[PDB]
RNA sequence: GAAUCUCUUUGCCUUUUGGCUUAGAUCAAGUGUAGUAUCUGUUCUUGUAACAACUGAAAUGACCUAGGCUC
RNA sequence: GUAUGUCUAAAUGCUCUUAUUUACUAACAAAAU
RNA sequence: UAAGUGAUCUAGAAAG
């Protein structure tokens, strides 16, 4: 089970039965996974804002579509659907915020 | 790692033509994928005799057999399979046919169906 | 489940199998009756 | 066969694992008492 | 791939063995049928692996041979077996080094 | 009277059994359903003469303390 | 839910074939107007 | 002479 460095774990080859059994990960592990995926989303934004790659206004929208999408980016509520509440959350936020910021301004 | 997995990982250069090229270059060196006789798990619907020691396999009764193509097929198109098994108490090499043309099967010197 | 030979492809019994068969022999029957009358038509001439 | 009834049960002791249980995590400190 | 040995056979898997075999030298001398014709092997680490794995070979033969049912004629196969085994052992023993 | 051995009967003996569940379920089925995996052959691989030079290699064993000559 | 167990001394490149699968797994589920 | 305003559940992954 090889490690992507965007902690998408996925497998090499494809695992016979035993070797399967032996290497199903858990609850814990997965969430772990997931966690430090979005970490490394928020992170990677801030670093790419500090190389020259993406404007300030950019990196903020981008940390912004991180946080609502979460749900999309990557799989936490898979392993521990309870973030499912936290995911209905920031999508209310956002439904709430876009209305708020876009009301004059237009759709984007 | 979840028998449901969608993409298994590939290392970062992995021409998959030339992948699929080197694999065969290496399938005829390969000691399996270039043999006969793939192994299959299969109910018997015969219901036969083992001819050396008299063990009267049933119906429905599972065993992991050998598949093996026979190259002289029915009519055309159309594809016949040597298909062996054990009998439990003497180890002898049971097999049948599926010759289509009755829509049922053949015994090949290994037991008789009764 | 019962009889697990009936989720295998060299099953003939199968149903997908014997469909496949009668297309083969069918399309076969047909060119042999094609040529059959051909064959009766050329005796009938001799 | 195996499929087999029993004769008696057991109870010996080992080591500790030492394995945050869920249910052994901490709840009701406070005991009650009565009156007198 | 169901049965171990498709998913063994399986083209991810082989690649994965051609870039070890590539790349440090591990090659599995149990997954490839040993040559027939010896003197068409330059290296030594080859043969010497082909004349292991031709021992071990022989090794599993012998030991299933001694079964009790002594009389069925599978033995006795294996027998002639055992001895084409011996000569191909044998012959791997060549004089070149 | 005491020692022992052989047979028969009674007692003692597996005059027969180490779980539960909808008797566990069924003696039926164009199955459906989910998954997992890649293949066919055909071929490439100058002579003759004269002059200058050498007359001989390899194996292991016989001597001396890996090396050195002889057979 | 793709079972399992024992067993182990320390020729090179070439190309051509495809509108497919000798494909394998059945642990899973089973009815009519 | 007076209709027609608003109430909006959900939400996937493993193993079996
Ligand atoms: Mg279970």
């Amino acid at each position: 089970l090889h490690l992507d460095y965007n902690f998408n774990l996925k497998p090499t080859k494809t695992l016979t039965t035993k070797e399967r059994k032996k290497s199903r990960l858990g609850n814990s592990f997965h969430l772990m996974r997931e966690l430090l995926k979005m970490m490394k989303l928020i992170v990677d934004t801030h670093v790419q804002f500090r190389l020259g790659n993406v404007d300030a206004f950019q990196l903020a929208d981008g940390i912004h579509y991180i946080l609502n999408h979460i749900g999309q980016l990557t799989g936490i509520y898979r392993y521990k659907y309870k973030v499912m509440h936290q995911i209905r959350a920031c999508k209310d936020l956002k439904h709430i915020i876009y209305y708020k910021f876009n009301k004059n301004l237009g759709k984007g | 790692s979840e028998r449901k997995a969608i993409n298994k990982y590939y290392p970062p250069d992995y021409n998959p033509l030339e992948a699929e090229k080197l694999s065969r270059k290496m399938a005829k060196k390969l000691k399996t994928m270039n043999k006969s006789h793939a192994s299959i798990r299969l109910m018997t619907p015969f219901s036969m005799r083992c001819l050396e020691c008299n063990e009267y396999i049933p119906k429905s009764r599972k065993f992991n057999g050998k598949k093996e193509l026979l190259k002289e097929k029915y009519l055309d198109s159309i594809k016949i399979y040597r298909l062996t098994i054990s009998c439990p108490r003497c180890a002898n090499s049971i097999a049948f046919r599926t010759d289509p043309g009755n829509s049922d099967y053949v015994m090949e010197v290994g037991g008789v169906r009764n | 489940s019962g009889d697990l030979n009936l989720l295998k492809s060299w099953n003939p019994k199968l149903m997908k199998n014997r469909k496949k068969v009668w297309e083969t022999e069918q399309d076969l029957i047909t060119e042999q009756q094609k040529l059959n009358t051909r064959l009766k038509e050329i005796e009938k001439e001799r | 066969p195996q499929l087999e009834a029993r004769s008696g049960a057991k109870a010996a002791a080992y080591t500790p694992t030492g394995i945050e249980h869920a249910r052994l995590l901490p709840g009701h400190t406070t005991l009650k008492y009565r009156k007198f | 791939m169901s049965r171990n040995v498709d998913k063994a056979n399986s083209v991810l898997v082989r690649f994965q063995e051609q870039q070890a075999e590539s790349a440090g030298g591990y090659k599995d001398y149990s997954r490839y049928q040993r040559p027939r014709n010896v003197s068409k092997v330059k290296s030594i680490k080859e043969a010497n692996e082909w004349k292991r794995q031709v021992s071990k070979e022989i090794k599993q033969k012998s030991t299933r041979i001694y079964d009790p049912s002594l009389n069925e004629m599978q033995i006795a196969e294996l027998n002639d077996e055992l001895n084409n085994l011996f000569k191909e052992w044998k012959r791997w023993q060549w004089h070149i080094d």
